[PDB]
C-alpha cells in the first residue's frame, strides 16, 4: 500500500 | 459518556500513559472523553486524538484486508463452499470499522471543525474528516458510495484551499494533507494522473520552500517530502 | 454467552479467520464460545484456545509493565507528583488482566479439566491453569499472593508428575510446561536454583531421547530444548 | 524476560 500520514 | 465524571486533564494524561503502553483503543476513548468536554483542542492534543485513532482504525483495516482476500478466494472457480462464516466475520469486522469511523466523524461534526479557525486546526480536522470519509470509501459497495467518496474529496479539497493560502508549501500539516489526498486519487478516485501530478507539485514547492526552516523544521518537512517520493516511486 | 446462537464448527473456523487477520481478543471469544458448548476439544482446539488468551494476555501484561515501571518511578525520591491517573490506570489494565485469567480459570474449571482423561490433554490444560496462575501471581500484592502462588505450583505440580509418568521426555507439552514451571520457580517462587535445575534437567533427559523421533518430531522438541538452553544461558 | 510458551 502507498504511504499515508 | 462513560469519561463524563473523569478530569479533562486526566484523560490527556491517561491518553499519553496508554499510548506509552501501547493501549491504543484505549487512548482513543480518553481522547474521545476530552473532546466531549467541550474546549477546542491544543496542537498536541489533536495529534493525541488523531494518533489514537489511526492505530484503531489501521488495524481494523488491515484485519478487513486479510478477510477480504480470503472472501475474494472463496468465491474463485473451484474453491470448496465454506458456508457463509467468511463473509459473515469481514462484515463484523467491517461494522466495527464503520462504527469507528463514524465516531470520529461525529467528533469532528459535534463540534470541532465549527469552533476551528486557525489554519492549523481546521486543515488538520478537515484532513481527518476526509481521511475517515476515505477509510468508509475502502469498504463501500452499496447505493452510497458515490456520495462517500464525494464527501472525502469535498473535504480533502476545503482543507487544500486553507492550506494553500494560509500555510507555507513545508507546513507538515499541509504535506501530509496532500500525500493523504494524492493517494486519494489513486486508490478510491481512479485517477492516477491526477495522484501523480499532486504528489510531485507538492514536493517541488516544498523543496523549493527548505530554504526558509530551521534544522529541526527541515527535518520535519523532508520526511513527509520522502513519503511523497516513495508514492512516486510506487507508482512510475 | 454471546456465542450461544452461533455453531461449534463455526466458531471453530472464525477463531481461525481471526488468528490469521491477528485479531486475538475475537479470536478468544470464540473459542470461548467453543468451549462452551460443552464437549472436550481435539488437540487442535486446545492449541487456538491457547494461542487465542496468550496473546490476549500477552498484551495485557506488556501494558502492565510499562505502566508498572512509570507508577514505580512516580514513587522515586524527587519525582514531582502528578496525581492519582498513573495508579488507576496501572490498576484499569491490571483488572482487565485478571478478569482475562479469571476467565480462562473457568473454563478450565468447568469443565475441561474434569474431562480430560488422555494425558496430551490434561497436562495441558494443568499447564494452562499454572500459566494463568502465575499471570495473576505477576500482579498480586494483597492477602492472597501466597495462595495464589500456592496455586500456580499445585497446578504445575500435577502437570509435571502426569507428564514424567505418561509421556517421553521429548513431548513438547511435557517441554513446555517444564520450560514454565522453571520460569514460575525463578521469577514467582524466588527459586532460581529450582529453575536452573529443572531446567538442565529437562533439556539433558530430552537429548537423551532424540534419537527414537523422525525428523518433524525433532524439530518440535528442539525447539522447545532452544527455549530451555536459552533461559540457563540468561540465568548463569 | 525469559522464554514461556
Ligand atoms: C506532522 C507529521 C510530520 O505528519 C503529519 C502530517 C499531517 C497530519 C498528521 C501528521 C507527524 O507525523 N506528527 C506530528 C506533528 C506535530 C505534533 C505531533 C505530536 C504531538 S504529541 C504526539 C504523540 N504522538 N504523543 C505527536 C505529531
Ligand atoms: C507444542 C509447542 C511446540 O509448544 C508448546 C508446548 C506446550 C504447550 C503449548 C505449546 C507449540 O508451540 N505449538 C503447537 C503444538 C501442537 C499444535 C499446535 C497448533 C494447532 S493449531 C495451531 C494454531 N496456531 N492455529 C497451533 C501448536
Ligand atoms: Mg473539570
Ligand atoms: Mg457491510
Ligand atoms: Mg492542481
Ligand atoms: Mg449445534
Ligand atoms: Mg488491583
Ligand atoms: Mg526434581
Amino acid at each position: 500500500f502507498p504511504a499515508t500520514v | 459518556g462513560a469519561m463524563g465524571s473523569m478530569e479533562r486533564a486526566s484523560l490527556i494524561q491517561k491518553a499519553k500513559l496508554a499510548e506509552q503502553a501501547e493501549r491504543y483503543e484505549d487512548m482513543a476513548a480518553f481522547m474521545k472523553g476530552a473532546v466531549e468536554k467541550g474546549e477546542e483542542l491544543s496542537c498536541e492534543e489533536r495529534n493525541l486524538l488523531s494518533v489514537a485513532y489511526k492505530n484503531v482504525v489501521g488495524g481494523q483495516r488491515a484485519a478487513w484486508r486479510v478477510l477480504s482476500s480470503i472472501e475474494q478466494k472463496s468465491n474463485e472457480e473451484g474453491s470448496e463452499e465454506k458456508g457463509p462464516e467468511v463473509r459473515e466475520y469481514r462484515e463484523k469486522v467491517e461494522t466495527e470499522l464503520q462504527g469507528v469511523c463514524d465516531t470520529v466523524l461525529g467528533l469532528l461534526d459535534s463540534h470541532l471543525i465549527k469552533e476551528a479557525g486557525d489554519a492549523e486546526s481546521r486543515v488538520f480536522y478537515l484532513k481527518m474528516k476526509g481521511d475517515y470519509y476515505r477509510y468508509l470509501a475502502e469498504v463501500a459497495t452499496g447505493d452510497d458510495k458515490k456520495r462517500i467518496i464525494d464527501s472525502a474529496r469535498s473535504a480533502y479539497q476545503e482543507a487544500m484551499d486553507i492550506s494553500k493560502k494560509e500555510m507555507p508549501p513545508t507546513n507538515p500539516i499541509r504535506l501530509g494533507l496532500a500525500l493523504n489526498f494524492s493517494v486519494f486519487h489513486y486508490e478510491i478516485a481512479n485517477s492516477p494522473e491526477e495522484a501523480i501530478s499532486l504528489a510531485k507539485t507538492t514536493f517541488d514547492e516544498a523543496m523549493a520552500d527548505l530554504h526558509t526552516l530551521s534544522e529541526d523544521s527541515y527535518k520535519d518537512s523532508t520526511l513527509i517530502m520522502q513519503l511523497l517520493r516513495d508514492n512516486l516511486t510506487l507508482w512510475t
